[PDB]
DNA sequence: GGCAGGTGGTCTTGCCGGTGA
DNA sequence: CCCATCACCGGCAAGACCACCTGCC
């Protein structure tokens, strides 16, 4: 085993440099410095620990390092360097899943202090150092300070644009705190075995003796960086074109409205407090003020005047003239309630509700103004859209890279139940098939807008999803109490239709999120709101689902006995004494449970996820071993991970249909490699974009 | 005793009201509006006969007020044949009040 | 018994 | 030229809401 | 919230911050 770290001259994305790297090895018990000339040689130190039969610790470098030295060698030495997965180790990818509570975990070693406010539940090389004590300083600080003694500006990242001793120290400071990171996550009995020295064995025994946890994490972080490199075949013409015709539709409900709705002034500035001229009392109906502290009629030492605006002493208001802007909520609420509307529903900050609900509900007289409630929910409809995929920071258009593909992050393991996060942009929230302009939005993403790089022939896209995911773990941890007569009946037909049909929903995707808000706790209010009654029909429905198959009380009572001792309630908050604050996940790993009225959903949520997880990693492995390649210069290429979804560009329709049986065999292998109680299934689509595919 | 406006009877009561006239930008809702509001009603009858006194509600009036770049109020403007001779924002003192005046009549 |  | 105060930008938070699984 | 859960992200509006202006000493 050996821990390294290297340093480059930008992101993946466009680095094009090495500079130095470092190596630790525990045979050796020293460390290697390899200044840029040296590349060759930190290569051949990496593959020779392969060689052995080792393992090569890095911190991101399933991500970052491992993909940055394969371009980089390719480009500057012309040699093709692969680590296998199987032999690479980050501390990253353990410290997200060891230690996945750092929101609340790291409040005090801030509050005692200790850790620097901006590295706050933060997963990062310096967070972590700080919190182990390594620290010596940022490398980014002692940069900073040479320029601004040499009288240069700093400009962002340029202390990694050429090399110098300070990186390659730097760098050494950040192989010892990897190697830090290393040691004290191994040093967590629940997934390391303290019997094993996991710093002094082979890569097979540190994948068969850890938790099976710790193989899931690195084997998904793996193949998701992958996902990541290949991107989603992204339409830009086709966005750039519908955000021409949001922009023009936005411009004429704006010119609708502001007709309507004319300008006004209102205050705008104020600081300090209107006070009584007399008494001095404060009067804070009023709005806020501002009384000048230098001014006069007259300057100083036939005095000449002051043309100033204002004298000293003479209070204020600030003002604005404003045009109605329908994206304010405010601008929304006062020509509303100027116009008869009663505000029902308030926020807990003193300002009345105006959402989708209140505005499909208001209720005026000028017939001209309940026609202007409806130009604004089109307009805030249309500004989500044009915000989403063109004019946000993390628009669609702002992220299409020069091949011509979406290249969204992923966190493998961003959320506490075990799910993934999606972010830069959020791939698992594009607007749905079933909502306004959804099927023009999902159509811009898919393999058709990508063409094959030998035949030039547009990909084929195959979409795969497991089929009622959650409801299906519920029937697997309730079977015991109701001796598996719920995950029988829920295969006949379809569960979500046949909930439809029973609760008289109007929409499948009604029902989806009705069976979800109920089976999570959602209160009789709630009920009736997802299924746009009231309270009376959510409690109808509540005993109807909840005594058809009344053994999902007896899970929920038995998750209380396992987590929670006793309790009490203070202020807003429950006072929780914990027998054990978390749920053994499908593959061992502690699941924080943050709630008790959550626990069947983290019990749930996780167990759907860690099988979703396993599901892309034997997908995956299975294509491989049946001679598929993966890659866009191969047969097949992840494009997308939403959950419990997967979206795959295939090089012909023959690949894509092997993909989809594929997938189902490899969730059939899943439910059986856990002993399932219920069946688990997926449904496949091939098609030409996601639109099609779903 | 204080002249009311109104946008349609601004030109013809303050650009071309022969006098000088003091217009005062107010609002309901504004604090030191209703602190010079007095003010006003003692200077109007004050000056009654070298000035006269106008007062131009923002909200009422939304026509004549962006004509003259309302930023803050009570707005104080001195027209003198048609032109702003001196504008004061804020809601100034009796002396004041009586200082700007006899300084720019 | 337990599962989780 | 410094000090106090004012002005106009840019950046950062927080609120409130909408999108997906 | 007598609580659907887990997530990201957008605009508005208010403060914080900062270079740079007047005006007085
Ligand atoms: C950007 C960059 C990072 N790195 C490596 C070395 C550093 O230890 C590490 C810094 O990662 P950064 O991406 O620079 O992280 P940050 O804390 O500065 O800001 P953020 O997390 O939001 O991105 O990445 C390079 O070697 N070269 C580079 O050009
Ligand atoms: C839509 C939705 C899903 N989920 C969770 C439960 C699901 O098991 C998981 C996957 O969502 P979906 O794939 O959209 O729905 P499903 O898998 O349960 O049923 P099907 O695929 O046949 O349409 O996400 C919620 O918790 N709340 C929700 O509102
Ligand atoms: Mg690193
Ligand atoms: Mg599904
Ligand atoms: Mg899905």
């Amino acid at each position: 085993m050996i821990v390294s770290a290297i340093a480059a001259n930008a992101l993946l994305e466009s680095v094009t440099k090495f500079h130095c790297g470092v190596i630790y090895d525990y045979s050796t018990a020293e460390y290697v410095s390899y200044r840029p000339s040296d590349f060759g040689a930190y290569l051949d130190a990496l593959e020779a620990e392969v060689a052995r039969g080792g393992l090569i610790v890095f911190h991101n470098g399933h991500k970052y390092d491992v993909p940055a030295l394969t371009k980089l060698a390719k480009l500057q030495l012309n040699r093709e360097f692969h680590l296998p997965r199987e032999n690479c180790i980050d501390t990253l990818v353990l410290s997200r899943l060891i230690h996945s509570n750092l929101k609340d975990t790291d409040m005090g070693l801030l509050r005692s202090g200790k850790l620097p406010g901006k590295r706050f539940g933060s997963h990062a090389l310096e967070a972590w150092g700080y919190r182990l004590g390594e620290m010596k300083g940022e490398y980014k600080d002692d940069f900073k300070r040479m320029l601004e003694e040499q009288g240069e500006e700093y400009v962002d990242g340029m202390e990694w644009w050429n090399f110098n001793e300070e990186m390659m120290d730097y760098n050494v400071q950040d192989v010892v705190v990897t190697k830090a990171l290393l040691e004290k996550l191994l040093s967590d009995k629940h997934y390391f075995p303290p019997e094993i020295d996991f710093t002094d064995v082979g890569y097979t025994t540190f994948w068969s003796e850890s938790l099976e946890a710790v193989d899931i994490e690195h084997r998904a972080a793996w193949l998701l960086a992958k996902q990541e490199r290949n991107g989603f075949p992204f339409d830009t013409k086709a966005i750039e074109e519908l955000y021409v015709e949001l922009a023009a539709r936005r411009s004429e409900l704006l010119r609708k409205l502001t007709e309507t709705f004319g300008s006004w002034y209102q205050p705008k500035g104020g600081t300090e407090m209107f006070c009584h001229p007399r008494t001095g009392k404060p009067l804070p109906k009023y709005p806020r003020i501002k009384t000048p502290k230098v001014g006069g009629i007259f300057k100083k030492p036939p005095c000449e005047l002051d043309t100033r605006e204002y004298v000293a002493g003479a209070p204020y208001t600030p003002v604005e003239h404003v045009v109605f802007n329908p994206s304010s909520r405010d601008h929304i609420q006062k020509k509303l309630q100027e116009a008869g509307w009663v505000p029902t529903k308030y926020t807990d900050k003193g300002a009345p509700v105006v959402d989708d609900e209140v505005l499909e509900g208001v209720r005026v007289d000028d017939p001209e103004k309940q026609a202007a409630i409806d130009l604004i929910k089109e307009y805030l409809m249309i500004q989500k859209r044009i915000g989403q995929s063109a004019e946000g920071d993390k628009a669609w258009l702002r992220y299409v890279a020069e091949d011509g593909k979406i290249h969204g992050s992923v966190n493998p393991n961003g959320a506490v139940t075990g799910r993934a996060t999606h972010a830069f942009p959020n791939l698992a929230q594009i607007p749905g098939v079933r909502s306004p302009y959804g099927e023009q939005c999902r159509a811009a993403f898919g393999a058709e807008h990508h063409l094959d790089g030998i035949t030039g022939k547009p990909w084929v896209q195959a979409g795969i999803d497991a089929s009622g995911l959650e409801l299906r773990c519920l029937a697997h941890f309730m079977a015991r109490f109701d001796n598996g007569e719920y995950a029988h009946e829920i295969l006949n037909g379809d569960i979500h239709t046949k909930n439809q049909i029973a609760a008289e929903l109007p929409t499948r995707d009604n029902a989806k999120t009705f069976i979800y808000g109920f089976l999570y706790g959602a209160g009789d209010e709630k009920i009736g709101q997802i299924v746009g009654a009231g309270k009376e029909r959510g409690k109808e429905l509540k005993k109807k689902f909840l005594e058809n198959t009344p053994a999902i009380a007896a899970l929920r009572e038995s998750i209380q006995q396992t987590l929670v001792e006793s309790s009490q309630w203070v202020a807003g908050e429950q006072q929780v004494k914990w027998k054990r604050r978390w749920i053994k996940g499908l593959d061992g790993r502690k699941v924080h449970v943050r709630s008790p009225h959550a626990a069947l959903n983290t019990l749930l949520q996780s167990a759907g996820a860690l099988i979703c997880k396993l599901w892309i990693i034997k997908t995956e492995e299975m294509l491989v071993e049946k001679g598929l390649k993966h890659g866009w210069d191969g047969d097949f290429a992840y494009m997308a991970w939403v959950h419990d979804e997967i979206q795959v560009g295939c090089r012909t329709e023959e690949i894509a249909q092997v993909v989809i049986e594929t997938a189902q065999e490899a969730m059939r292998w899943v439910g059986d490699h856990w002993n399932f109680r219920c069946l688990l299934d997926t449904e496949g689509k091939m098609g030409p974009n996601w639109a099609i595919c779903h | 005793k204080i002249i009311h406006l109104t946008d349609d009877s601004f030109d013809t009561d303050v650009l071309k009201a022969d006098g000088a006239i003091l217009v005062d930008f107010w609002a309901e809702w504004c604090g030191p509006c209703k602190m010079i509001a007095p003010i006003l009603d003692e200077i109007a009858d004050e000056y009654q006969g070298k000035l006269t006194v106008a007062k131009l509600n923002i909200d009422q009036n939304p026509g004549t007020a962006p004509k003259y770049g309302i930023r803050g109020i009570p707005t104080l403007l001195l027209f003198k044949n048609g032109e702003v001779a001196a504008t004061k924002v804020g809601a100034l003192s009796k002396g004041q009040l009586k200082e700007f005046l006899d300084a720019n009549l | 018994d337990t599962d989780f």
